[PDB]
């Protein structure tokens, strides 16, 4: 997304680095109340 | 019924009349009446007042014994590192491989003192939540409430559910509450006055 | 969708509704173990039962004490009986003292 | 920094959540207690039998006889308390067995949690009826009473 | 009759568990179930499914 | 206030029912979740009917 001011602006404003950290973030926003494990949090989006 | 049950009409429909009467937030009221969080129904004051001094003496003694076992850990890791010095000071190897075992031992010491900081913070949190105890105060972490119960079984009573809500309604003075509310609407302003 | 015709499981009688000559009745008085009293109208040619099930869902005895109330059985399915039917007293005793030795040798030598 | 640090932070944040479904709340509540093995079940059963005989003996003695050995009476009440502690620990261990058996009857007639609580009653009866001298795994005996 | 039957069933089971002697997890789950049954009797679909 | 519902009305007052009003309205405690015997169709003892 080299042409997109919106996309590079949101990459500047993402306040999140690390694929595992972002994966834990979307796991916490998606599944409330479950203790997060690495393999289940990784395969949640893929299985969904 | 073998256990009391709240009416759904006076708890759920906005505005929640039980929440307005007891001055509890709806998310902190659903957690009480649907068995997810404890609630301090009552607390002692003067027994709490003199046992503050006696129990802080006992707390300092217990934390001092914790520190005694902690310096036992300090001295044991020091003797272990000196044993590693004796068994690695005459073995011809690389300059860092003979010292990476000592760095691993120091990392083990660093996590020992991190665990000591963790348990001291746990004990500090327990003492803080005893010293700031009051009615209509929720306690999540059943383990923490359990620890407060078995260490401080006197000085307060806590419960969970519609029985606790009934106890709070019983320990409630409508005339004094109304005098406080009319004092606020006569004096203050803004969000507090609207509330 | 249909013309369905259904009846509840009872029949309606229709005689006259008179209130001048009725069968004679006499009122008993039962008191529960709550300290609450209830009155029930029985018939004249009717034996008064000793215990009546009142409106509280609890058994209320009569208020004029006349009956040798019985000595009925304990409900015999307790954990002690379910233990005794597969064990022995000496086995329970040696297990009791073996468990006692743990607290004795924990508190003292 | 993802070696259980952020995982621990998200674990505590998930532990302090609401989880507004009752089935999910009960499963999260029963997931805390760890499982057991044969020797642990044997020693829990021995403590149960010792505590039951202790309270039976103390009731049948104090019904007609009064004695005051202080240490002996204190350890007798200690046995009576810790037997019930052992029994509660055994039940809280086998709650997952109850749920795993009751999950295959759903959809016909009753709810899910009614089935689970009926299995709880069956598990209490199996703990009452359990015997360790024959020497078997506890789940094989308790499955009959639960079903 | 289904809502009244669920209330009466859960209340009888709770009386059985209390007079038997059961751990806190079982008894608290039973009390929460009884509360949800009475709530569903008075107003269905107000709190939850 | 009277409850025979003869046509002499002045008011209709609604309040908040207490437990000592409920167990004073009632005529007995229903304590079994049974409705009707399956073979003879007569209402069961201490049931809902």
């Amino acid at each position: 997304f080299g042409f997109s001011e919106i996309m590079r602006s949101t990459l500047e404003k993402d306040n999140t680095v690390g694929t595992d950290e972002a994966l834990l973030d979307i796991y916490r926003k998606l599944r409330p109340g479950e203790p997060p494990t690495k393999e289940s949090a990784q395969t949640l989006l893929e299985n969904l | 019924l073998a256990a009391p049950v709240t009416h759904i009409w006076y708890f759920k429909g906005v505005p929640s009349r039980l929440g307005y009467l007891l001055d509890l937030a709806p998310k902190d009221l659903e957690k009480i009446i649907y068995f997810a969080a404890y609630v301090i129904t009552s607390v002692d004051e003067e027994m709490r007042h003199n046992e503050l001094s006696t129990l802080e003496a006992e707390m300092a003694v217990e934390r001092k014994a914790v520190e005694d076992q902690r310096d036992g850990e300090l001295e044991a890791r020091a003797q272990k590192l000196e044993a590693d010095l004796a068994e690695l000071e005459a073995e011809g190897a690389k300059a860092d491989a003979r010292r990476k075992v000592r760095d691993g031992g120091e990392r083990e010491m660093r996590q020992i003192r991190d665990r000591a900081q963790r348990e001291l913070d746990r004990l500090e949190d327990i003492w803080s939540t005893f010293t700031k105890l009051a009615p209509k105060q929720l306690i999540v972490d059943e383990n923490l409430y359990r620890e407060l119960v078995d260490r401080y079984g006197e000085y307060f009573t806590g419960a969970m559910g519609a029985e606790s809500i009934q106890k709070l309604i019983e320990n409630f003075d409508i005339d004094a509450e109304a005098e406080s509310l009319r004092d606020v609407i006569r004096n203050g302003k803004g969000q507090k006055k609207l509330r | 969708d249909r013309v369905l015709r259904g009846s509840r499981l009872g029949a309606v009688s229709y005689e006259t509704d008179r209130n001048h000559d009725l069968a004679p009745r006499q009122i008993a008085r039962y008191r529960t173990d709550n300290g609450e009293e209830f009155e029930v109208p029985f018939a004249d040619d009717a034996e008064i039962p000793g215990t009546w099930l009142c409106r509280n869902g609890m058994e209320g005895t009569l208020i004029e004490g006349d009956l040798p109330e019985p000595k009925k059985v304990k409900p015999p399915r307790t954990h002690w009986d379910m233990l005794l039917e597969r064990r022995s007293i000496e086995e329970l005793e040696e297990l009791l003292k073996e468990r006692l030795e743990l607290i004795r040798s924990r508190r003292r030598g | 920094e993802d070696e259980s640090e952020a995982l621990r932070q998200a674990r505590k944040d998930a532990e302090l959540t609401a989880s507004a479904d009752s089935v999910r709340a009960y499963l999260k509540q029963i997931g805390k207690v760890a499982l057991l093995n044969a020797e642990e079940e044997v020693e829990l059963a021995k403590r149960i039998e010792a505590g039951l005989y202790a309270t039976q003996l103390m009731t049948e003695l104090s019904e007609r006889g009064e004695k005051l050995p202080a240490a002996q009476r204190r350890d007798m009440m200690w046995i009576c308390r810790d037997g019930d502690r052992a029994k509660n620990h055994l039940l809280e261990a086998n709650l997952r067995l109850v749920v795993s058996l009751a999950k295959r009857y759903t959809g016909r007639g009753m709810a899910f949690l009614d089935l689970i609580q009926e299995g709880n009653l069956g598990l209490i009866r199996a703990v009452e009826k359990f015997d360790y001298t024959k020497g078997y795994k506890f789940s094989t005996y308790a499955t009959w009473w639960i079903r | 009759n289904d809502l009244y039957r669920r209330v009466i069933n859960r209340n009888n089971r709770l009386k059985r568990l209390i007079d038997l002697g059961a751990p806190e997890i079982i008894v608290n789950n039973e009390k929460r179930m009884l509360q949800e049954s009475v709530d569903a009797l008075f107003d269905n679909g107000r709190r939850g499914r | 206030g009277a409850m025979l519902d003869v046509n002499f009305f002045d008011e209709l007052r609604i309040g908040l029912a207490t437990a000592e009003d409920i167990r004073q309205w009632s005529y007995g405690e229903v304590k079994k979740p049974e409705t009707i015997n399956y073979r003879t169709l007569k209402p069961e003892k201490d049931g809902l009917f």
